[PDB]
């Protein structure tokens, strides 16, 4: 089963990682339920301590309420480590992956690397882990998960060059300040306009 | 606003000094003339009181701090995100460093 994702979600993930480069970041990809797995968009969950179930329950239940409003389904959950020389999945990541795999039959664990994380990204710089309820832990050697690569580079370079990524909002900022949303409307407008 | 109060205080002080000089001149004249046990003019006395009341109004406005008594209100806006990071322990191992290294 191939894994395909739109440039919008990848830009969201990279941008959320850029927002907090000193702490670990967390995100949740969303697909469409109706063999290849297509990802629609991602939402950033939390940042910082990143070892708490209480707020995770709130966030995941809110996302579930969201997915039953516009007829969506939670695809998978992605996590980046704090240390640069760290590319191994933590226990919380596997627990969340199993929790999402109970419902959906296709949950990929996305790992953002840190060693190949610069302004001029080469290309893939994503680790796709394929986890289950059993002891199956395999990561794909190298495949193509993005649709158009040169256009993706142009938009990513424009987004990272121009300092317009301070507006990205997380679920924690929603609790701290109700006013900011969490769908990132301006980011969607920019991804549509740049194309 | 504070500058206006400071200027008003200075002007009042100058007026008070001028009233003092006028009273000094009046007493110097009085010492010239024998007897004549009279008081200083009431107009300059009223000017002195006007200068005294004006200078006591800005002297209170210049230093008004009146901080809140309760200790919870200043930390009512502060977020735990800023508290999480500390200035003692700072690990210099992040992806931004290698991302900003070329540029």
């Amino acid at each position: 089963p191939g894994v395909k994702l739109t440039t919008q979600a990848y830009c969201k993930m990279v941008l959320h990682g850029a927002k907090y480069p000193h702490c670990a970041v967390n995100g949740l990809l969303v697909a469409e339920k109706q063999h290849h797995t297509l990802f629609v968009d991602c939402i950033p969950l939390f940042h910082g301590t990143l070892a708490l179930a209480p707020m995770l329950e709130v966030a995941l239940t809110l996302i579930d309420s969201w997915c039953k409003d516009h007829s969506y389904v939670i695809a998978g959950y992605y996590q980046a480590n704090e240390r640069v020389k760290d590319a191994s999945p933590n226990q919380v990541a596997e627990k969340v992956a199993s929790r999402i795999a109970e419902g959906f039959s296709d949950t990929a664990l996305i790992m953002v690397d840190n060693t190949k994380f610069t302004m001029d990204c080469v290309a893939p710089t994503i680790h796709v882990y394929e986890h289950h309820e059993n002891r199956w832990r395999c990561r794909d050697p190298h495949h193509d998960y993005c649709e158009d690569w040169p256009e993706a580079q142009r938009i990513s370079a424009s987004l990272l060059d121009s300092r317009s990524y301070e507006t990205l909002v997380d679920f924690d900022n929603h609790l701290d300040d109700i006013r900011n949303d969490w769908t990132n409307p301006e980011i969607n407008k920019a991804v549509l306009h740049l194309c | 606003a504070p500058s206006l109060w400071k200027g008003l205080v200075g002007i009042g002080l100058f007026a008070l000094a001028h009233a003092a000089f006028s009273a000094a001149q009046h007493r110097s004249y009085m010492r010239l003339t024998e007897k004549e046990d009279e008081s200083l003019p009431i107009d300059i006395v009223l000017q002195t009181l006007l200068a005294f009341a004006v200078t006591c109004y800005g002297i209170v406005h210049i230093a008004g701090e009146f901080k809140d008594m309760d200790a919870t209100s200043e930390l009512k806006n502060k977020t735990f995100d800023t508290l999480r990071n500390h200035p003692s322990f700072y690990v210099f191992n992040h992806r931004g460093r290698v991302l900003f290294r070329p540029s």
